[PDB]
């Protein structure tokens, strides 16, 4: 009994640190967020709007995690695809990224609910409106920016128009006791 | 004298009790009490013995299960815990991105390392000019930019 | 605005006991109790 | 056939044994009866 | 200290423990009075921008 004691204890001890390995491994994972994730990975596919400003700044850029991801897609031209619904389809069925305009991945994402978006902004880019050369209405146009997103209107029209463990698993078992209990006394 | 780097470390700290409890769930605990409370009221049931020694032998091993899987949640914490690296050199800030960092503003901090070309640092000038809307220039600047953000210091 | 990415989520739900004792062998997980049940019999043999 | 003539050219349980390590020690109670 | 650096760069067996003491400068030996004083502070001005 006693031999039988010492071995059902490293049997136990034994499982008992496998899954706590496994659980480790579990704890240990990390989930993606930047690109300085995609700099250092290799096996997912990630693109822009080929012959596009994007494609064109990330020519122009000048850090070296862009500069080599730009490099990347300028040797794989596999993953550099043109249309939107070419990179839709590409997203859907390839592991593959998509850098592109951030108001419009709002508007994807009201109309799809099996996408999730990544990290922030990359850059910063100011969509302006322009007048003819030398007005003064352009500053009329620059005070009532100031006035109306100072209302957040364009916050409003916005929404208005973009929307549309085991810790918990044992406890089988837990219940186990009494479906154990009734059969004991007769 | 030259120039370092300074920032805050470990925000958010915990000492007892909820330091201890925390791999387990608290609803989980409250299940350990159903449970005890399903073991404390048999023996007045019997004054109303392999029979309940073979319930208790099973209630023996599902509590080894027990404190085997909880024990194990503990270590799995622990050894991430210390898998956990902080960074310390320009040359982390050189390899990564998200962390902010800044000089005095148009001083001779900037200037100066604008005029200097290592291409690590000259590329990390480019970094700096780059996101422009990051900028502060005085003191106080930097400190509430550090303070709630993060942000890294090139100071004097 | 500025350049972001979208991706798809990744997911799947099943907690179980199947999903409990999993680094054994379901085969060994029986083997646990055919090396036991030798030993309860041994105890009922010698004690009659 | 490009590829055809491709074709044409290349083509051509770990805690076992622990169980009767225990199980060794079965003949034990066998000569205690005298 | 950069003698103790040459030494564990070309000895593959050594751990550095902390780094600088105070301030000792190297400087090459100018006479008394030498004329070319400023021009060799200009000139290593220079090289320290050059890097």
């Amino acid at each position: 009994g006693g031999i039988w004691w010492f071995f059902t204890l490293i049997i136990i001890s034994s499982y008992t640190a496998n899954l706590a390995a496994f659980l480790t491994v579990e704890r240990m994972e990390s989930p993606i967020d930047s690109a300085d994730d995609l700099a250092k990975q290799t096996k997912i596919e990630y693109g822009a709007v080929k012959d596009g400003a994007t494609m064109t700044f990330f020519k122009k850029s000048k850090i070296s995690t862009f500069e080599k991801m730009w490099a990347f897609m300028s040797s794989k031209p596999s993953a550099l695809v043109k249309n939107n619904e070419e990179g839709i389809q590409r997203t859907l069925t390839a592991d593959y990224a998509l850098l592109m305009e951030s108001t419009t991945i709002e508007y994807i994402t009201q109309r799809n609910c099996n996408l999730t978006q990544i990290g922030g902004l990359i850059d910063s880019k100011g969509y302006g409106i322009g007048t003819p050369m030398g007005s003064p209405y352009r500053d009329k146009i620059t005070i009532a920016i100031l006035q109306l997103q100072e209302e957040d209107k364009l916050h409003i029209m916005k929404e208005k128009w973009w929307r549309g463990q085991k810790i918990g698993g044992i406890f089988i078992v837990l219940a186990a006791g009494l479906v154990l209990s009734v059969l004991v006394a007769v | 004298l030259g120039v370092s780097i300074l920032y805050r470390k470990p925000n958010g700290t915990n000492p007892s009790v909820f330091s201890f409890l925390n791999p387990l769930s608290p609803d989980i605990w409250m299940y350990v009490l159903l449970a005890y409370l399903g073991v404390s009221v048999v023996l007045f049931v019997i004054a109303r013995a392999l029979s309940t020694r073979i319930i208790g032998g099973i209630w023996w091993f599902f509590t080894l299960i027990i404190i085997s899987s909880y024990t194990a949640n503990l270590a799995a914490f622990l050894t991430v815990e210390r898998m956990e690296s902080p960074i310390d050199s320009a040359d982390d800030l050189a390899k990564q991105t998200k962390i902010e960092y800044g000089a005095v503003k148009d001083g001779a901090t900037m200037t100066f390392f604008k005029k200097s070309k290592i291409s690590t640092f000259e590329k990390m000038w480019a970094f700096m000019s780059s996101k422009p809307s990051a900028l502060v220039k005085n003191n106080e600047e930097g400190i509430q930019r550090t303070l709630t953000a993060d942000y890294a210091l090139l100071m004097e």
